[PDB]
């Protein structure tokens, strides 16, 4: 994919000279994106595990379970099927290979546009940040945010429709479409919304205007929308002629769409994480519905990564 | 036609229909679909000294262009001369 | 890193002379420059393709035929960092390419031009200097699938003390019509006095010289240069010439030779040529036709720069970042300079590394400019010029700054300014012509006729001053009153004098002008001004302004002088879509289309506002039996309609028989007009007010009844609501129903068939007030749309019958009757 | 501050009597499940407060699901039980209670709502109840009898109006305000 790594994928180089990296637009770019974000998340279980003096697979035994939130996914399948430092290894290849793969074939499939400056600017004045195919809904319920949806596709034809993508939490969702359209789904949402710092203590609750933070997120595609569906066969002919898969789980990999178990799944591993990443939501709490007194987020973001997402999600569930 | 027939053509053609609009309807509905749908005009600037086709044109393209505008990704500018003169002049306030 | 992938080395011969042991290396300059030239052939055509420079620099270079794609277009696209939504390829929107793909397109034309034997230079040294696109007027933009063919011409080869510049300009043509224009420049460093190889050719843009004067005429015939080859009388021509200069050394030509066509535009409006411009000269150091032509000469689209430059997007936005290496800006474009991806050929070039592209630069710039300057729409970038004065390492942070500056023939101008943050030196400094956004020219008609309108741009813009003054001498000079003064003042009344021999002119204009009336009647407009008439005294309650006759002119001229000062500030696009409402169609044609001088836009309007003011009978007071309502449907209901509208009104008309029509169309269901008696106008305000408090849904009442029920229940409320009009006395005053809105101040039913007896003089003064060559068809096809039509102004037979069906006009029955000889 | 309260005192029981905008008398305009779903974890973080639930409840059915805290389950939220209910209006038409016989008859013959359209007493009456403005400015639910209606009036009409301009509007609604204080309320005109 030399048409797509202008700037080349030499981390080691990024690393060792910090003159050498490229723009913060390139680093977001999503070929680069999923492979370096799950290095990042394959270091953090490495740092963990030899810190502790364990095996990757000794480590895993300690854990009831694991999942993922968009590729962590595959990160969790790594280290499920990881038993040794050599498996382990050998099941990090594998996904930064399928990762650079998904990356690839979503931005050959949705290239990334650039929105008009003004609603770019209008958006950043507003601070719903930079236009972007995903854009975070907060505080609203799921009927609410259904509503705004309908309300913005009506107005647009299917192939510009706006989906639902990340169904995070009760009051956390993430919307895939059109840039364009994640827009306009924002200034309806703004016509209907708050004004900044109101006084409404003293006015009915059913009067009261709505207090969200609709934001676009820093993603470069529409993930986990049919606008990918296409790059999902693109993908598996990849992994197919690389000969990547995954095998040997060791603890339940719970889906993110259906909340089903991967150990008991029939159908390739990688197909079914393909398929994920690209067309079927997310449902979060389905997700992670199951037994847990300890989690650790080993994802990026650290204060502002999926960890405190899901502490506000299981708040008093003695996790 | 040489360019002697077609201008004796348009003297002709515009004196009727300025004669002719002396004593028949202003079709300014038909006027705005076509140069708001055909054309797709997105600078639509109004001279005068009130901005009373400003006016017409925003409610017909709220009326009848919301949907169309949003579709077309087509972000229609409505100016007046007496109030957005800093816009069409392209002088904004320093 | 070849085109081929084949390796090619560059032999550098060095003579080994052990004989002087501290110089015992010589470089065999002999060849040199040849073998670098072979082995930049080889890299940028590849090894097959044969080594041949005898090229002839007088005749254009061939380029190859080339295919655009999908594949092409996205990968240069993500090379150069454009994204740009109309470069993806989403189905049914016609995928483009960018306008930096041309130099991908003409990079083999172009770059053929440097090898020359009479230009020879060192390529190592060669730097490119700047680079510019121009799109060609009414030139679309190139989309996938376009079979491109490009020419490339040396325009200029010079010595300089820099080294030796050369100019190529690459033409790109798509179904053979040219697309675009790529002026590239490249200087070879170092010192050159082959002054026998030099030659520049410019094509000087084309001058509009104005002859208003005798001593013009005689200085332009002194002209030797200047050649008259068709006998005629002209006042404005245009010189389009293309100069070549032969230098024989550094400030002196050994040959000038100018060649052009002078171009007169006829009353017709055909472009002929009358002569020509044909300069020899030897040794000389100027060439007299462009210094004759620069002085006493303006160039069409004269830039107008602002007084203020406006500063677009930010520091923060406008930001970029090199990227690391260059190899994939050079593989898309084809550009295998190694200067740009070999660290060793760049040290022997003496760089300070492996600089980036240039035109890399350019491309990501120009793709700033696209989305910032142009709002993310390709085909208004029309043309983008840069030049490179600084050089540029893989990962620098660069800072652009645009600037809207100024503008030309309704074009964006816009300086973009490109630094390095580290260093703070400027290393891009370009300008881009962009279109405005697509752009119709709305005029309006009478309602607003403040006191004092247009002062301020008359008092600050010396182009509607001329305006103004233009009109107010016409008034003062042909109707014995200034605008001017009733536009500042509005004063009550206003007593014009007819004495002296300019009073009796003005007293005879007065009096012929006529108007027709239903007995046609015709009869002088002023039936008490006579031979013996001494003064006439116009008379207002609510001041002279309200009324038409100075209302119209007055409003004419403030839109007339606001378009002239957005024209000479050069906001005017050209193509735009120019509409008038009732009595703006006045003003935009005159503004757009020039087709009335502004005394006979003057004349017509007031004449207009004359004959509306007269067309209808008056009592001892004043006060005519007509009328204007606006009405409104949604007020009536939500389910109340345009046709529901069009039914009420053809059945109160068709019932008592009196004039009632709908006059003005303005938004659906939402605002319209309705003209006639005062009568039938109270009529259908309380029609209208009874049928809303009845809730009767006329559209159902069709669409389940026959229309003799429907028209049984609205004849029966227009019954009623007709004996309370004739109850309530004559002259009927209209009051503001839910609805119905009566248009204060207005007594004349216009645009309506009542004025159908008053338009054949009208049209007769107009035939006389419209000279047949001040009519630019060119200026109306497509972009004048009429009230009358309300369709794109067309010389079509299907618009003349169009015109046809709603005048029944004897002219335009003729045309369509004769229309094959217009075929 | 409760929370503070408590955290100041971490072995003294405080009980957090929360109660919804839609409880009887005086209310607050905060909706009853919302602010509890915030601060639940927080007022919890305290093992020394005792939330008790209230406006709005009469019933075992429809007090359990608080009390065992399936309630949050419909909000997509995990069990949040509350330690007690406490009730108001449910208790008024008791024997004990010193409410008339006829006032204890209207209270049965207001029908209620449930809680999706409580709000709704701000504008018109709502099963009987609609809400008026106190002397304090406050807000309080009562029974929409002629007395209540006629403050609702009053609200709406005269006491939000500025003192200097009170005065005049007495004056103009003078025979209105007597009339209506003789026939529909509690305080008649005593000329
Ligand atoms: C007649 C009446 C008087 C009340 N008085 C007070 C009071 O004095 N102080 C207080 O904090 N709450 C007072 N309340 C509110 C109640 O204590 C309780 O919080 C509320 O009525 C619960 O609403 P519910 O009846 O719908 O369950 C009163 C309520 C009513 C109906």
């Amino acid at each position: 994919f030399d048409k797509i790594y202008t700037q080349g994928l030499n981390i080691l180089s990024w690393l060792k000279h910090p003159e050498t990296t490229p723009d913060q637009d390139y680093l977001l770019s999503v070929p680069v994106s999923c492979p370096v974000i799950c290095v990042i998340q394959l270091c953090h279980y490495t740092i963990t595990c030899k810190v502790l003096g364990l095996t990757p697979g000794e480590f895993r035994n300690s854990l009831k379970w694991s999942t993922g939130h968009s590729q962590g996914l595959v990160t969790a399948v790594t280290i499920a099927a990881s038993d040794s430092w050599d498996s382990f290894l050998k099941n990090s290849l594998t996904a930064v290979s399928l990762l650079l793969f998904i990356g690839s074939r979503c931005l050959s499939t949705y290239p990334r546009t650039s929105l008009p400056p003004t609603m770019l600017q209008d958006s950043l004045d507003n601070g719903e940040g930079r236009p972007s195919p995903m854009l975070s809904v907060r505080d609203l319920s799921i009927k609410q945010v259904e509503k705004f949806i309908e309300q913005t596709n009506s107005h647009l034809p299917r192939e510009k429709h706006i989906a639902i993508s990340l169904i995070n939490g009760a009051r956390n969702l993430v919307l895939s479409g059109p840039p364009e359209s994640l827009y306009g789904f924002n200034l309806n949402l703004r016509n209907q919304k708050a004004p900044m710092g109101l006084d409404q203590s003293r006015v009915p609750f059913s009067e009261r205007k709505l207090k969200c933070s609709n934001r676009f997120l820093p993603i470069f595609a529409p993930f986990h929308s049919h606008l990918l569906a296409d790059a999902t066969e693109l993908i598996l002919d990849d992994v197919k002629e690389h000969g990547l898969s995954f095998e040997g789980l060791k603890i339940p990999v719970y889906d993110t769409f259906d909340g089903s178990d991967f150990q008991a799944l029939k159908e390739p591993i990688i197909d079914r994480v393909v398929k994920l990443i690209t067309e079927l939501p997310v449902h979060w709490e389905e997700a992670t519905n199951h037994k847990a007194t300890h989690i650790l987020d080993f994802g990026p973001g650290g204060v502002s990564g999926l960890g405190v997402l899901t502490h506000r999600n299981k708040e008093g569930t003695g996790a | 036609m040489k360019p002697e027939i077609e201008q004796e053509l348009s003297h002709t053609l515009l004196t009727e229909l300025l004669a002719y609009q002396f004593a028949s309807p202003v079709r300014w509905i038909e006027t705005q679909d076509v140069f708001l749908k055909q054309h797709n005009t997105e600078r639509i600037i109004e001279i005068g000294p009130s901005p009373t086709l400003a006016g017409m044109a925003n409610r017909t393209i709220k009326a009848k262009y919301e949907s169309y505008d949003a579709a077309l990704s087509l972000q229609r500018q409505v100016l007046c001369y007496s109030k957005d003169a800093k816009e069409i002049y392209y002088k904004p306030d320093p | 890193r070849t085109a081929d992938t084949n390796p090619v080395a560059l032999p550098f011969l060095y003579k080994y002379n052990p004989a002087d042991g501290f110089a015992p290396i010589l470089e065999i300059m002999e060849d040199r420059n040849e073998r670098i030239k072979e082995f930049y052939w080889k890299l940028w055509f590849g090894s097959s393709v044969p080594y041949s420079n005898d090229i002839n620099v007088e005749k254009a270079i061939l380029g190859d035929e080339i295919t655009i794609s999908s594949q092409t277009i996205s990968e240069f696209t993500h090379a150069i960092g454009n994204k740009c939504d109309a470069f993806v390829d989403r189905p049914g929107k016609a995928t483009l390419a960018p306008m930096d793909f041309a130099i991908v397109i003409g990079w083999k034309a172009i770059i053929k031009a440097i090898f020359p034997k009479s230009v020879d230079g060192d390529l190592l040294k060669l730097v490119h200097l700047s680079n510019g696109y121009k799109m060609i007027t009414g030139a679309a933009p190139l989309k996938k699938g376009d079979v491109v063919s490009t020419k490339a011409e040396i325009k200029a080869v010079l010595n300089q003390p820099s080294g030796k510049l050369v100019e190529v300009v690459g033409t790109i043509y798509r179904e053979g019509k040219p697309v675009m224009e790529v002026t590239s420049q490249f200087l070879y460093r170092g010192e050159y006095n082959d002054y026998c190889n030099t030659f520049q050719k410019v094509t000087e843009t084309p001058v509009q010289v104005a002859f208003k004067s005798a001593k013009d005429l005689a200085v332009l015939r002194s002209k030797e240069w200047f050649h008259l080859e068709k006998d005629v009388q002209f006042d404005v021509l245009t010189f389009r010439c293309e100069s070549t200069y032969k230098f024989k050394s550094a400030n002196v030509y050994s040959s000038i030779k100018t060649t052009g066509q002078v171009l007169l535009e006829l009353p017709t409006k055909e472009v002929i040529q009358v002569g020509s411009v044909d300069y020899e000269a030897g040794t000389s150091y100027g060439n007299p036709v462009t210094d004759y032509l620069s002085r006493n000469g303006k160039t069409i689209e004269e830039s107008v720069i602002f007084e203020n430059a406006i500063p677009l997007s930010s520091g923060e936005e406008l930001t970029s970042k090199a990227p690391g290496t260059n190899e994939p800006y050079a593989i898309v474009s084809g550009d295998y300079n190694p200067i740009h991806v070999s660290r060793v050929f760049a040290a022997y070039a003496k760089l300070p590394g492996t600089i980036t592209h240039g035109m890399y630069s350019s491309a990501s710039i120009r793709a700033l400019v696209e989305e910032w300057a142009a709002n993310n729409v390709a085909a208004r970038v029309r043309a983008f010029k840069c030049d490179f004065v600084g050089m540029v390492l893989p990962n620098d942070t660069l800072q652009t700054t645009m600037e809207h500056v100024g503008m030309i023939n309704g074009r964006k101008i816009i300086k973009v300014e490109t630094r390095n943050v580290e260093t703070e030196l400027p290393v891009l400094i370009g300008e881009a012509e962009i279109e405005q956004p697509t752009t119709t020219y709305v005029f309006t008609g009478q309602g607003s006729q403040e006191q004092g309108m247009g002062m301020e741009l008359y008092n600050s813009s010396e182009v509607a001053r001329e305006v103004w003054d233009k009109a107010d001498r016409h008034f003062v000079n042909n109707y014995g009153f200034s605008i001017l003064d009733i536009v500042q003042n509005n004063p009550n009344e206003l007593t014009i004098h007819f004495g002296g021999a300019k009073g009796r002119a003005i007293r005879d204009n007065y009096i012929g002008m006529m108007f027709e009336t239903i007995g046609l009647k015709s009869e002088k407009i002023f039936k008490d001004i006579d031979e013996t008439t001494t003064s006439y005294t116009f008379v207002s309650p609510t001041g002279l302004l309200s009324a038409t006759q100075f209302t119209q002119p007055a409003l004419t001229l403030m839109e007339k002088a606001a378009y002239e000062d957005i024209k000479s500030k050069g906001l005017i696009p050209s193509d735009i879509m120019f509409a008038g409402h009732s009595l703006g169609e006045y003003s935009a044609l005159s503004s757009l289309a020039n087709v009335m001088p502004i005394e006979s836009l003057v004349d017509v309007v007031f004449y207009r506002g004359m004959t509306m003011q007269v067309a209808v009978p008056r009592d001892e007071l004043g006060r005519s039996n007509y009328g204007m309502v606006a009405v409104n449907p949604s007020r009536v209901s939500a389910t109340f309609d345009d046709s529901a509208l069009r039914f009420v009104v053809d059945e109160v008309a068709n019932k008592t028989k009196w004039l009632l029509e709908i006059v003005n169309y303005n938004v659906e269901n939402q605002q319209y007009v309705a003209a006639g008696d005062l009568r039938a106008l109270d009529t259908l305000t309380n029609v209208l007010n009874v049928l809303k408090i009845n809730k009767i849904d006329i559209v159902k009442l069709q669409e389940q009844m026959s229309i003799e029920k429907v028209k049984e229940h609205l004849y029966e409320i227009v019954d009623e609501v007709a004996a309370k009009s004739l109850a309530k006395p004559q002259p009927i005053d209209l009051e503001r129903g839910f609805a119905v809105i009566p248009l204060k101040g207005i007594s004349v039913p216009f645009h309506s068939s009542y004025l159908m007896s008053g338009v054949k003089p009208f049209q007769r003064f107009l035939c006389k007030k419209i000279p047949k060559s001040s009519v630019k068809p060119q200026d109306l096809i497509g972009k004048y749309i009429p009230n009358l039509t309300a369709k794109p102004f067309e010389l079509t037979k299907e618009y003349f019958q169009s015109v046809y069906d709603l005048t029944k006009s004897e002219k335009i029955k003729s045309i369509l009757d004769n229309w094959e000889q217009y075929e | 501050q409760v929370i503070a309260i408590a955290k100041a005192h971490p072995t003294f029981p405080i009980v957090l009597q929360w109660t919804g905008g839609r409880g009887g008398g005086h209310h607050s305009f905060e909706d009853f499940h919302q602010p509890i779903i915030q601060m639940y974890s927080k007022i919890r973080r305290c093992s020394n407060i005792v939330l008790v639930a209230g406006s709005g409840f009469g019933s075992d059915e429809d007090t359990y699901p608080y009390l065992s805290g399936y309630w949050s389950e419909k909000f997509n939220y995990p069990p949040m039980p509350f330690d007690g209910v406490l009730f108001g209006s449910r208790v008024m038409t008791s024997k004990e209670s010193h409410t008339s016989l006829a006032a204890k008859k209207l209270i049965v013959e207001c029908k209620g709502v449930p809680d999706q359209q409580w709000e709704q007493t701000y504008k018109k009456p709502t099963g009987g109840i609609i809400t008026v403005r106190s002397e304090m400015g406050e807000p309080i639910h009562k029974i929409a009898t002629r007395g209540v209606m006629f403050w609702k009036e009053l609200d709406d009409t005269i006491f939000n109006l500025p003192k200097n301009k009170l005065l005049d509007a007495l004056n103009k609604k003078r025979d209105h305000i007597i009339k209506k204080l003789n026939n529909d309320f509690q305080k008649p005109w005593f000329g």
